[PDB]
């Protein structure tokens, strides 16, 4: 059948499943942005914007 | 017109110091030979400020505002003691007894709880 590097080509003539795949991608990216923001907030020390700003951390 | 416990209970008014009408801009003559007394001193804190600790030695060590987290438990009330007229007509208040402390916890920006024993003991 399909080699490994072509598995997603089953979406080429399936617009509803392409939209589904694209929604799942957007879900993952949005989930990344939330989880990343929360990991940063858990780690960020906001007490010294002068010698310990966000770019040092 | 003067409230009872059933009017006061649960309203938060029990944590308030009593007030005076705006008309009371008077003066209380202290006779320098009489003995006076404080029958009730009430302190109602409205603001708690906490000094920050800059790790620098320097910087502006400013008092920052905090949020109270231990609710309307903050006032000192029913404090009594002698008010001794001195030689020079200065009055000194010597605290004797009353509800003269309250543990208070405030919280700073970031979530640091700061407990303090808010007091006027002795
Ligand atoms: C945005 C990402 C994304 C989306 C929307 C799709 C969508 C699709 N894949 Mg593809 N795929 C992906 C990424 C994606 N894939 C990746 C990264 C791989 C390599 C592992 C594959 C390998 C692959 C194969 C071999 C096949 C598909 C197939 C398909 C189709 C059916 C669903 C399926 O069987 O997937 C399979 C689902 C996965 C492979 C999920 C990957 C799981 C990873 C490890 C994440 C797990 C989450 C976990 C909780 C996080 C772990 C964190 C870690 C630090 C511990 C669908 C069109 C099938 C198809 O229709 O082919 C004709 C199929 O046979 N995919
Ligand atoms: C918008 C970006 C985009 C999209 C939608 C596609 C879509 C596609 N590519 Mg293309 N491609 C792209 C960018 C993109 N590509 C880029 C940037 C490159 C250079 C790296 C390529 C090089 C490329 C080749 C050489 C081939 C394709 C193929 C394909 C088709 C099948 C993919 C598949 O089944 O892989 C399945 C993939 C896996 C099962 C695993 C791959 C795992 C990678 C190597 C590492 C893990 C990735 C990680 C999970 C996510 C990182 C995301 C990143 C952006 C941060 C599908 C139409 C194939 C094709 O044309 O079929 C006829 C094919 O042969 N692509
Ligand atoms: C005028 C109508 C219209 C509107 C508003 C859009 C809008 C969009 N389409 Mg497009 N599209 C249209 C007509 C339209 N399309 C037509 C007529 C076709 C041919 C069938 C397509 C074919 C098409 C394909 C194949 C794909 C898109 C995709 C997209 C989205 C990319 C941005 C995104 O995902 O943001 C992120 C989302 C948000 C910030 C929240 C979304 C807010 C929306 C409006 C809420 C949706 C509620 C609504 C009731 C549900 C259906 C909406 C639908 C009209 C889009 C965006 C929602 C892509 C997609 O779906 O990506 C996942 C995609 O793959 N479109
Ligand atoms: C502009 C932004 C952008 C673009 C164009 C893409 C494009 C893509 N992403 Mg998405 N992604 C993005 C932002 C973006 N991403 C962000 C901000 C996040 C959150 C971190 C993700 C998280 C994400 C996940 C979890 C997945 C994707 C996947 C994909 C691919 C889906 C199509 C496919 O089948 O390719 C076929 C694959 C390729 C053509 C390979 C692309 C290789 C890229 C360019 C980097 C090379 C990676 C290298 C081999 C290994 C890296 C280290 C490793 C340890 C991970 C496509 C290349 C999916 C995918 O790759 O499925 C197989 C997938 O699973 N992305
Ligand atoms: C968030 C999720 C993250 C999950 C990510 C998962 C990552 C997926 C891993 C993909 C690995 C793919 C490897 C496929 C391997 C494999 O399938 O190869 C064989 C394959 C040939 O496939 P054909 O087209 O013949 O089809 C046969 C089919 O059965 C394939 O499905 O060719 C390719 O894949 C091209 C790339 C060759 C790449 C391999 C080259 C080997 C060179 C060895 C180098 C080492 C020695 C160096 C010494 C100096
Ligand atoms: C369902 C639901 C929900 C929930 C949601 C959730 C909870 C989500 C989450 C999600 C998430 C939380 C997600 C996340 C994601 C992540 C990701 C997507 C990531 C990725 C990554 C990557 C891709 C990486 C890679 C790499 C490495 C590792 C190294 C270097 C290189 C690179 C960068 C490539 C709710 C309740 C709302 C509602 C509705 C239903
Ligand atoms: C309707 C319904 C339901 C629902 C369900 C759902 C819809 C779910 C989903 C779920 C999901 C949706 C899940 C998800 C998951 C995710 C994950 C698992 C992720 C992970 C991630 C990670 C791993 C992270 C990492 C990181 C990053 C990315 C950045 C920063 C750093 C860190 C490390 C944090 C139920 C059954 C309940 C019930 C019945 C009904």
């Amino acid at each position: 059948g399909l080699p490994w590097y072509r598995v997603h080509t089953v979406l080429i003539n399936d617009p509803g499943r392409l939209i589904a795949a694209h929604l799942m991608h957007t879900a993952l990216v949005a989930g990344w942005a939330g989880s990343m923001a929360l990991y940063e907030l858990a780690t960020f020390d906001p007490s010294d914007p002068v010698l310990n700003p966000m770019w040092r951390q | 017109q003067t409230l009872t416990y059933d009017d006061i209970v649960g309203t938060g008014l029990a944590n308030k110091c009593p007030t005076l009408d705006d008309t009371a801009r008077g003066a209380y003559p202290i006779d320098s030979s009489q003995t006076y007394r404080i029958a009730r001193l009430c302190l109602q804190p409205t603001t708690f400020l906490v000094k920050e600790e800059p790790k620098n030695k320097r910087q502006e060590a400013e008092f920052v505002p905090t949020k109270l987290v231990t609710r309307e438990t903050t006032s000192l009330d029913q404090i009594q003691g002698e008010l001794k007229v001195n030689s020079d007509g200065s009055l000194t208040f010597v605290e004797e007894d009353g509800i003269d402390f309250q543990p208070v916890t405030v919280q700073m920006a970031g979530g640091e709880r700061i407990p303090l024993l808010f007091t006027v003991k002795n």
